[PDB]
């Protein structure tokens, strides 16, 4: 069975864990419980193929940038998550992208830009801003709500499809 | 103040510790989201094989050490075994309850579902 190594990155509090747990457990984690390191495995049928998704849920902040290097080296595709109600988190996306590109030495790494918390009415990142940034990286942009599950499947399915587009799986 | 904890099926979590927490306390949420129950799991301490621990041990005494959680010995809670299926009788999806012309079915537990309902199938095969 084909295994996919996915990594969820982004600033603290954007909903990386809530997105992953919505995929893994089909439940919305209402509390705030900051992640140090959490990996998950789940089987998912995507385009008629049973896929083993190995998902690494990461910390929003690391004391040393070098602590991310190892899981960026082993990860095959990256969900780069910001929250649409958190302008700083959108501004922080580029640091994750430049670190992943540096560690992989490639401008063609499978990635999806995820704008989460689309249920909240206090939006401050416009969908055109998000599309502009995703276009500048050549990656898809997907709006999600981990609270309602809108777009959660789309984000992970699209990342798997981007991995396949990049390498034989 | 942390402990890295290796979990069944090649998973892991790092849990935060503050004085006044048992092993059951620190790991309850990590097992829950993964479809695992402390009832079917044992917790050990990594040595450099492993050493069995009681689920109510003071987590502060284990800080900086590495732990492992396993299914009950020879009672490994298995993972689903999905197969593509064309349903000849009237079938409905166990997730969305809508009509199921064709889909997938776990050969072990019998869960049947649409492809685009598959992320909602529980992780563990019962
Ligand atoms: N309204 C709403 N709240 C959300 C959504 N996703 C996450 N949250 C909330 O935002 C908070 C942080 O979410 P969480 O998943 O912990 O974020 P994180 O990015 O994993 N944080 P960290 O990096 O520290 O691990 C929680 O209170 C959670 O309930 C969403 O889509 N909508
Ligand atoms: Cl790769
Ligand atoms: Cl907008
Ligand atoms: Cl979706
Ligand atoms: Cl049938
Ligand atoms: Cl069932
Ligand atoms: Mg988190
Ligand atoms: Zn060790
Ligand atoms: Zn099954
Ligand atoms: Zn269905």
């Amino acid at each position: 069975m084909t295994e996919y190594k996915l990594v969820v990155v982004g600033a603290g509090g954007v909903g990386k864990s809530a997105l992953t747990i919505q995929l893994i457990q089909n439940h919305f984690v209402d509390e705030y419980d900051p992640t140090i390191e959490d990996s998950y495995r789940k089987q998912v049928v995507i385009d008629g193929e049973t896929c083993l998704l190995d998902i690494l849920d990461t910390a929003g902040q690391e004391e040393y940038s070098a602590m991310r290097d190892q899981y960026m080296r082993t990860g095959e595709g990256f969900l780069c998550v910001f929250a649409i109600n958190n302008t700083k988190s959108f501004e922080d996306i580029h640091h994750y992208r430049e670190q992943i590109k540096r560690v992989k030495d490639s401008e063609d790494v499978p990635m999806v830009l995820v704008g989460n918390k689309s249920d909240l009415p206090s939006r401050t990142v416009d969908t055109k801003q998000a599309q502009d940034l995703a276009r500048s990286y050549g990656i898809p942009f997907i709006e999600t709500s981990a609270k309602t599950r809108q777009g959660v499947d789309d984000a992970f399915y699209t990342l798997v499809r981007e991995i396949r587009k990049h390498k034989e799986k | 103040n942390t402990i890295r904890v290796f979990l069944p099926n090649k998973q892991r979590t790092v849990v935060n510790v503050r004085n006044g927490m048992s092993l059951h306390d620190c790991l309850m949420k990590a097992l829950k989201v993964r479809g695992l129950q402390p009832e079917c799991c044992a917790v050990f301490r990594l040595l450099h094989k492993k050493a069995r621990l009681d689920w109510n041990t003071d987590a502060a005494s284990l800080i900086g050490e590495e732990l492992q959680v396993d299914f009950l010995d020879h009672v490994p809670l298995t993972t689903h075994n999905f197969a593509r299926k064309t349903f000849l009788k009237l079938a409905f999806c166990d997730i969305c309850q809508k009509f199921l012309l064709n889909g997938f079915r776990c050969q072990t537990c019998g869960y049947k579902f649409h492809e685009h309902c598959s992320t909602k199938v529980p992780t563990m095969c019962v």
